[PDB]
RNA sequence: AGUAGAAACAAGGCC
RNA sequence: GGCCUGCU
């Protein structure tokens, strides 16, 4: 009633009928943006410069019939005059503490609920078990780490849908809430917020902060989940490591986590089936994390590793940016390259066929316990960089890399029963075989691989074959630094195909995943995981 | 005994200690008066640079302008705009080769931007100078004014709510023989006409200002502000170069920090150490002089012809107009300047605008040679700049030629023992050359240098050295076997920011932490400047701990809350209580810091959403400061904070109540007035902006007759009310029809 | 489906015609050129008709390459600071107030009340440009108003002054010209452009160094008092603690920390007068509160500013104030320092003798000068110059327990056996301990806060680039420069006539003159 | 006068 | 003498 009759108003004045005629609402942001007011190229000095007049706050004209024009010693609160472009009047700042001392109260149970992150990370802090500091080298290695640790790892597209239908469900528009977990969030995040009398501005803000994404590029070392990351200001510095336990535990660590174990066996069950594919997606539908389902978080879900990525794009989902071999990521920076379709023999004498690429090209290894840096030529290798955490991480980057460089110092270092075939007579891959064979133990591989010299050049530390760092004679190419880059978190999102078998394609044709690089490893979910085909115990 | 610092270098390394070499502790150089003279020196250098050219006159304009490009080859090792057209086009084939695919996906990119554009983004900008008022005035009232004078002229496409409809508007708007202004006196309005001429030279033109607060250079700088016509142009421009520098390894610019240095790292790693020992390698850490002055639009529009290659013509035309408007920009000379009379003892302001006409009796030497200079290139008060760029509007193409160079070092192209690599970000670059001996290393800078004369690149021989590998510098990052912590930087943002009691702490304690985080600050320095911190906010907001007989204005009112109150560790050092901030506390905000020890009538009265204090306008403005950092661009900072009645918003300037624009204030007022009804109207006007088409009353309405129906189906609108309302909302309809 | 049409036509059509290089007259030729275009070997074409002399031969750097930097001539530099640094003389009360907890106007009375031994005050130093009895008469007028503050009642918080011909004149009062329009003042004379013009040639001086020897000095008092912080429940909270202990033990007694919290009171108390009163004139007394080594606290009265009208639209705009500051500092020994000043002569002071009393004269330092906004705002952060000092510190010592797997904070800052140079004496280079380095760099901080301006900006850059290029020299890295002759013109051209910047070039010569060996 | 340094303040407009 | 403004 009191709106219509501020309408009455406003069509009644002339100057308003004008506004309203002409402007569209295409405009109203900017109209609502539209201020002779300049933003401040010095806050500082604007702030400590305004600080010093009588009124220099300013506050609604409901201040004049809540608050008295002065207080008990005599000094003013509050002025007549009113701000420059604005209905509101200029109000001292003894207006505010003594609102704070004498203004109305009200019950603040609602804030809790409302800023529910800030209060988890007291809490987390408050539970928090400290220990002994430790001196020693701190390897800070850049990294792509996600900083809010209640995310529900919505995209701020994606979860504003799901802020509207909570508190604006009539302004939601044509989008439709497909996904199960929006719906479980919605109805759960409505609850809460039944009678919340905050502010529906910032309560969407809160619900934005709570469930939107984030990620930021950040020298981490030690722990990498999202809990210990939040306080990488204290358990980590440049020469000293705090020990810190979280007094809590987050979902998106355990759906993470449990994603990646439920992909991870599903894909080893579908490579032995007779269509891997057909069984992949039936076992993806027939399955479900902690309730929810885990194509929900597949399409919502971004994360980085091959089982989940192979699961992705299976369901017709969008992938990671560069390939992964060996269960390391590789990102090509440098250089074409184009395959060859030829043929070799080995040590062992048995024949195969190989496609080896052209041209000079660098590369920029990823793994979870290393990382390293890869130059090569045509069926040569060039140079290989390594920054490992321990010794038989490198070990692994060093096998890796020689392997993916198809050099015939390592074709001609094949001893033993290596069959090419399966026990049926069916061609495996050349490139996995080679690194399962070399996987067992190296020693003919590294002691013929070479030696060269080196500058001595920053301290850089010498390779080992059986434990002896070498530090002015050494493998050729084979480099080992502390400290790495990382790199690979910046992704252009490519587009690809798939075999039956699970061979993951580029556009060109290359290969980029396979059943074969996921790990042998085997782990115990954090969230419990529900699959109801016909027997419940297949995974 | 005499002290000397600098000693300091003999045992500990330059770049160890570097931090002692900043000194960003005291005032930052200003500049004064008009930026006039710096518009003009820098009209004429960049006049200078490519005087070997070609000379025309615009048929549009009437303007004098010098072309370069594809002009006689340089003959020494002084400054030359003159870019051959034919090494750009070959530098992007080359580039296109090293990285395929690049400029396909980049155009679909920015297609698919251009197609998904508004039109409200452009309020998301710094200051812009408005062509209706010749006065710099923020984003969106210039946006605004443009429009409005627009709809009054004729062109009224702009009700798509689309970018690129706008940007047709403008193009049709310079084919009309007639724009028709308004001009305020001292109250009311004037109309004004503008035959095509004038309307073309004011789309065209850029105003220019003095650039304050810039540390490491003695001489003042002139920077430039682009209207409303240009402003859409050079963001699809800008769209597509940052798509394209994503996908670069080389480029550095649309990046932050933390990844410029992974950037460095790994390049200067490479050189090193996949390098083999017989070859020797060499980092030149190089700038660039006259950088901007030197960049032709022309060479830009041959770069988004050749980037746009077999694509849809509409995105050739909207992405090649922003080059054809910089190749004609004009720059407006700026305030003026101010003669004195020490024998009468008075002073006067003369308008730039007179320059033209005004007798040379008054000037200084030095101001006589350059007003003589630039007379010629004065159209009606402004100099035509068409010979090079002014200041960094097309920063991230410049950079595409930057990495453009440092890829024809990639030893398929060189042909020769010697290559190149490195990083470029926009007037800064390091370049990494390998060779097998120092023949090889000075043909390959010698090479890299021709290279970079033969695209209007220009090497800063100035502030570029060579060494071997291992110890550079990129723009104030000093790598040294490792990257070093600086913090001479960051030391400007450890105050008060200015913006309120809560964000002020929020701010200080974010950026404590980050400081701790990617700048290596110590625990024993994070602390320290916690309690620096902590006292500067209570000298500055005069809220003093309460326990202390500090006398002010304020201090009467925190101390009867300080009585008040029986538990004195919940109170915040915006009310008077004491710090429960530490190493283990700088994520948490101040609010949630003392929930636990607050008491319930004072958690209750802080914390109240009832408060005439605590306004917010936008989602993007809630927690988020614009803030400037010191050798940098200004930012946006990010600042966790708790909406309390310390949340305000602080007062205005108040100077406009005396000017010819007193008017506009009104129209603020009715503005905010009407856009906080459609608010009502539509709740989520503040968080999601509204689209469609259709007049704002429109919608009031309709929404009012649904509101009204659901309230008397089942609510408390009772029959008499719901008759009284649809009556109106007739009335309404027909009075909005008359 | 409609297909999308965004059509170049009209004006826009011949602007996009005009925009090409030379030999094209068409967009659409230029694109059909550009679509057709093929690489060819160009590059490498007009590379080789491009002449040789365009070129970037390398000059190698070697330690008979880099010659000293020439400083500029002229009369000798005069001090800009905005109060005395080490000429400085404190009034004490021994007062139980803490930095902030009192009435300026009632301290400054009460260290002044403490004083036996006035005399009628008379001219000892002229100007020798100005008037120098209107400076005596402002004393004495200052005076006559303290005496009345003390009469009345009740001590105002805020104090106003009088506004006669000698504060008119001396803060600037009806000095700007009047603002007229061009078209009724045309055929003056003197109508000319502003003076822009290279600022005056002035040598370095011998007194920066001993103020910057002096303000690197231990002292008898604490200077710094810090805020509250939360309990310490982690290792790393008390070992963080105790680092702060050490360093707050060695910097609390250091005139560079007195000069901070002077600068830091002085521009508060100048903005807040500025601000609150802009028509009158205000009378600020220069107050610190320090603690003595026993432990009594101790208030501490420099002098007085007198701020004249302060209506500050810009940031650069001018507020200007009349400063006085009592010394012991005779000013007829370095006449050259003191050429802004009027020093008068007040009294005379008795310190603790063993050759029985001393009685040496006590003079005032009166002056005029001037301050902006922004000025106001950095000045009353000069505490960010702990923050940078101390950081450095904890980096070094954090760089050294890296390399030794244990913590080094005691040993550093206890045994002393380290050393850092920070120094030449006559017989050579001399070093010394931690604290002195922490002392060195927070007054090298404090001054830089104190003596900023342009120069000092750009002679940081210029030679930032000539140490690196040493630095590179000094780890056998074959350093080489293209036109280092060039570089030196372009650092000196920041050498005019700033104490502190002359002072930073003397001490990078000694540096290219001790190292390179 | 002073601040400051490539142009400004050392108050501005309105009655 | 009275009001207005202090980045317009």
């Amino acid at each position: 009633m009191e709106r219509i009759k501020e309408l009455r108003d406003l069509m009644s004045q002339s100057r308003t009928r004008e506004i309203l005629t002409k402007t569209t609402v295409d405009h109203m942001a900017i109209i609502k943006k539209y201020t002779s007011g300049r933003q401040e190229k010095n806050p500082a000095l604007r702030m400590k410069w305004m600080m010093a007049m009588k009124y220099p706050i300013t506050a609604d004209k409901r201040i004049m019939e809540m608050i008295p024009e002065r207080n008990e010693q005599g000094q003013t609160l509050w002025s007549k005059t009113n701000d420059a472009g604005s209905d509101r009047v200029m109000v001292s700042p003894l207006a505010v503490t003594w609102w704070n001392r004498n203004g109305p109260t009200t019950s603040a149970v609602h804030y809790p609920k409302i800023y529910k992150t800030y209060f988890e990370k007291v809490e987390r802090l408050k539970h928090g078990t400290f220990g002994p500091v430790h001196f020693r080298n701190q390897v800070k290695i850049r990294r792509r780490v996600d900083i809010n640790p209640g995310h529900a790892d919505l995209s701020a597209k994606e979860a504003q849908d799901v802020i509207m239908e909570v508190v604006f469900p009539n302004e939601v528009g044509a989008r439709i809430l497909t996904s199960e977990s929006q719906l479980t969030i919605t109805k759960e995040k409505k609850e809460e917020l039944q009678d919340c009398k905050i502010s529906p501005l910032m309560v969407a803000y809160m619900l934005e902060r709570e469930l939107v994404r984030k990620t930021r590029f950040l020298p981490v070392a030690g722990g990498t989940s999202s809990v210990y990351i939040e306080v990488l200001h204290l358990t980590q510095g440049t020469c000293w490591e705090q020990m810190y336990t979280p007094g809590g535990e987050v979902r998106n660590d355990d759906v993470d986590q449990s994603l990646i174990i439920a992909a991870r066996n599903i894909v080893r069950r579908a490579t032995v089936s007779a269509d891997p594919l057909a069984s992949l997606l039936e076992m993806c539908h027939s399955t479900q994390i902690g309730g929810i389902r885990m194509v929900d978080i597949l399409r919502q879900n971004p994360t980085e590793e091959q089982a989940v990525d192979i699961c992705k794009a299976a369901m017709g989902l969008r992938i990671s940016s560069s390939f992964s071999f060996g269960g390391f990521t590789f990102k090509r920076t440098s250089g074409s390259s184009v395959k060859r379709e030829e043929e070799v023999l080995t040590g062992n004498l048995q024949t195969l066929k190989i496609r080896v690429h052209e041209g000079y090209e660098e590369f920029t290894m990823v793994g979870r316990r290393a990382t390293a840096i890869l130059r090569k030529a045509t069926r040569r290798l060039i140079q290989l960089i390594v920054s490992g955490r321990d010794e038989q991480s490198i070990a692994e980057a060093i096998i890796v890399a020689m392997v993916f460089s198809q050099e015939d110092c390592m074709i001609k270092a094949v001893r033993g029963d290596l069959n090419f075939v399966n026990r049926a007579n069916q061609r495996l891959n050349p490139m996995h075989q080679l690194l399962r064979h070399f996987q067992k133990d190296a020693k003919v591989l590294f002691q013929n691989w070479g030696i060269e010299p080196i500058d001595n050049v920053m301290g850089m530390i010498g390779i080992l074959p059986d434990m002896t760092p070498s530090t002015e004679m050494s493998m050729r190419g084979v480099r080992v630094s502390k400290m790495g880059v990382d790199e690979y978190s910046s992704t252009e999102r490519v587009v690809v195909s798939i075999d039956r078998f699970l061979r993951v394609r580029d556009q060109r044709g290359n290969v980029l995943l396979s059943p074969e690089e996921v790990s042998e490893t085997q782990g115990t979910e954090k969230l419990t995981i529900t699959y109801s085909s016909s027997m419940m115990w297949e995974v | 005994m005499d002290v000397n610092p600098t000693l300091l270098f003999l045992k500990v390394p330059a770049q160890n200690a570097i931090s002692t070499t900043f000194p960003y502790t005291g005032d930052p150089p200003y500049s004064h008066g008009t930026g006039t003279g710096y518009t003009m020196d820098t009209v004429n250098r960049t006049h200078q640079y490519s005087e070997k050219g070609r000379w025309t006159t615009n048929t549009e304009t009437g303007a004098p302008q010098l072309n370069p490009i594809d002009g006689p080859l340089p003959e020494d090792n002084e400054p030359s705009g003159y870019a051959q057209t034919d090494c750009v086009l070959e530098a992007m084939a080359f580039l296109e080769e090293s990285h395929p695919g690049i400029f396909e996906n980049s155009c679909l990119e920015t297609m698919e931007v251009v197609q998904q554009t508004r039109v409200d983004k452009l309020t998301q900008g710094r200051q812009t100078y408005d062509w209706t008022l010749n006065r710099n005035q923020p984003a969106a009232t210039a946006l605004a004014n443009t429009i409005e004078v627009f709809r009054s002229n004729g062109l009224t496409a702009n009700e798509s709510g689309r970018l690129i409809d706008f940007l047709k508007d403008v193009m049709e708007s310079m084919d009309k023989e007639e724009m028709e202004i308004t001009t305020h006196f001292q109250i009311g309005k004037k109309k004004q006409r503008l035959n095509k001429r004038s309307y073309l030279i004011r789309a065209l033109t850029l105003n220019t200002m003095t650039k304050d607060a810039e540390r490491g250079k003695l001489k003042r700088r002139a920077i430039a502000t682009p209207g409303m016509q240009i402003r859409g142009f050079v963001y699809f421009v800008e769209t597509l170069a940052r798509s394209i520098c994503e996908k670069l390894e080389q480029s550095g610019l649309p990046v932050g920090g933390n990844e410029k240095k992974a950037k460095l790292a790994n390049v200067v790693r490479k050189m090193m150490t996949n390098s083999q020992d017989t070859e020797l390698s060499f980092t030149i850490t190089g700038d660039n002089t006259k950088w901007n002055e030197n960049q032709n639009p022309r060479m830009f529009l041959a770069m988004i012809t050749y980037i746009t290659r077999n694509q849809p013509e509409w995105f050739r035309n909207v992405l090649s107009i922003a080059p054809i408007m910089f190749s004609n920009k004009m720059a407006r000379l700026g305030k003026g300047y101010m003669f004195e009379s020490k024998s009468m003892k008075l002073r006067t302001q003369i308008p730039a605008e007179m320059l033209a006409s005004i007798d040379l009796k008054y000037f200084n030497d030095s101001t006589r040679k350059k007003i003589e200079k630039i007379r010629p290139l004065l159209i009606d008060g402004t100099a035509s700049l068409s010979p090079g760029m002014m200041m960094g509007m097309f920063n991230m193409l410049s950079t595409v030629l930057g990495v453009s160079i440092l890829n024809l070092g990639q030893k398929r192209y060189t042909k020769t023992t010697y290559w190149w690599d490195g990083l470029q970000s926009s007037d800064d670059f390091a370049l990494i050359v390998n060779a097998p001996n120092h023949e090889g290393i000075q043909a390959g800078v010698d090479r890299f240098y021709r290279t970079c004369k033969l695209l209007g690149i220009n090497m800063s021989k100035k502030k570029s050295y060579i060494n071997r590998t291992g110890t550079f510098e990129f723009t104030s990052f000093f790598y040294r076997y490792g990257f070093v912590a600086n913090f001479s930087m960051e030391l400007p943002s450890f105050g008060v920011s200015g913006i309120n009691e809560s964000a002020d702490m929020s701010i200080g304690v974010t950026v404590i932490k980050n400081n701790m985080i990617n700048n290596d600050l110590g625990p024993a320095t994070a602390q320290m400047a916690l309690q620096l911190f902590i006292k500067d906010y209570r000298y500055t907001y005069r809220c003093h701990r309460g326990d202390t007989q500090i006398q002010t204005r304020r201090s009467f009112e925190i101390k009867k809350l300080w009585e008040q109150t029986r538990s004195k560790a919940g109170l915040l050092v915006s009310d008077g209580g004491p710090n429960l901030y530490n190493i283990r506390n700088l994520h948490i905000p101040e609010v949630c810091l003392k929930w636990e020890l607050m008491d319930e009538d004072y958690q209750g009265r802080l914390c109240n959403p009832l408060n005439p204090f605590v306004s917010h306008k936008e989602i993007e403005s809630v927690n988020n400061a614009v803030m400037m950092p010191a050798h940098g661009p200004a930012k946006n900072m990010e600042y966790d904070a708790v909406a309390t009645t310390h949340s305000w918003i602080p007062k205005r300037n108040r100077s406009i109540l005396n000017t010819s624009q007193r008017g506009i204030l009104e129209d603020e007022q009715m503005y905010q007035k009407c856009c906080n009804l459609f608010e009502k109207f539509f709740p989520s006007s503040s968080y999601r902006r509204p689209v469609g088409i259709s007049s704002m009353v429109e919608a009031m309405v309709s929404r009012a007759r649904i509101d009204a129906r659901i309230d008397f189906e089942s609510g408390r609108i009772k029959k008499e009310e719901f008759a009284e309302i649809m009556k109106i909302c007739s009335t309404i309809e027909e009075l909005r029809r008359q | 489906t409609i297909e999308e049409r965004f059509e170049i036509t009209g004006t826009m059509r011949r602007l996009a015609d005009q925009s090409l290089p030379p030999n094209f007259s068409s967009l659409e030729n230029f694109r059909a050129y550009v679509d057709g275009f093929e690489p060819n070997g160009y590059i490498e074409g007009k590379l080789s008709q491009m002449s040789k002399e365009v070129n970037a031969r390398i000059e190698p750097f070697l330690k008979t390459t880099p010659r000293p930097l020439r400083l500029p001539d002229g009369p000798p530099c005069s001090q800009r600071s905005k109060f005395l640094l080490m000429d400085a003389l404190k009034l004490s009360i021994e007062d139980p107030s803490h930095e902030g907890e009192g009435i300026p106007l009632y301290d400054a009375i009460k260290c002044m009340r403490t004083f036996f031994g006035w005399k009628e005050p008379n001219v000892v130093k002229p100007h020798e440009k100005g008037i120098n009895p209107n400076y005596l008469l402002a004393w004495k007028q200052v005076l006559a108003e303290l005496q009345d503050i003390e009469n009345e009642e009740k001590i105002p918080k805020t104090k106003n002054m009088k506004k006669t011909s000698q504060l008119k004149w001396a803060l600037g009062e009806n000095m700007a010209p009047e603002k007229v329009d061009f078209d009724d003042c045309k055929d003056v004379s003197d109508l000319k452009q502003y003076d822009s013009d290279e600022p005056e040639l002035r040598s370095l001086a011998s007194w920066i160094q001993s103020e910057f020897n002096k303000a690197c000095e231990l002292t008898d008092s604490s200077w710094i008092e810090l805020d509250e912080i939360g309990e310490d429940v982690a290792p790393i909270e008390h070992i963080a603690s105790m680092r702060r202990n050490y360093f707050t033990a060695e910097v609390s007694h250091c005139r560079a920390t007195e000069y901070i919290m002077k600068g830091v009171y002085i521009n508060t108390a100048l903005l807040n007068a500025s601000c609150a009163a802009m028509d009158d004139f205000q009378l600020i007394p220069m107050i610190s509160k320090c603690r003595t080594k026993e432990g009594r606290r101790k208030t501490n009265l420099y002098g007085f500013i007198i701020k004249g009208r302060s209506h500050l639209r810009n940031d650069t705009d001018v507020v200007n104030f009349v400063s006085m500051e009592f010394s012991l500092t005779d000013p007829r020994l370095e006449p050259h320092k003191w050429e802004k000043y009027c020093v008068l002569e007040i009294g005379d002071m008795l310190l603790r003798s063993a050759i029985g009393q001393v009685s040496r004269p006590m003079f005032l330092y009166v002056r005029t000068n001037g301050t902006s906004k922004i000025k106001m705002k950095w000045g009353m952060e000069m505490r960010r110059c702990l923050l940078q000092s101390l950081q450095q510190i904890e980096s070094m010592i954090e760089a050294e327990s890296s390399v030794k797997e244990k913590d080094m904070t005691k040993e550093f800052f206890e045994n002393k056996s380290e050393t850092w140079p920070i120094g030449e004496s006559p017989k050579g280079v001399e070093e010394g301990s931690i604290g002195k380095v922490c002392r060195t760099l927070l007054a090298k901080s404090v001054f830089n806060s104190l003596y900023a301006s342009p120069q000092l900006e750009g002679f940081s850059a210029e030679s930032r680039k000539l140490l690196l290029i040493v630095q590179a020299l000094r780890d056998n890295l074959e350093p080489g420069t293209f036109d280092l002759g060039g570089l030196y013109e372009a650092i000196e051209e920041c050498l005019i006539n700033d104490p502190w910047v002359l002072l930073n070039a003397s001490w990078f010569n000694s540096f290219l003159t001790h190292a390179l060996r």
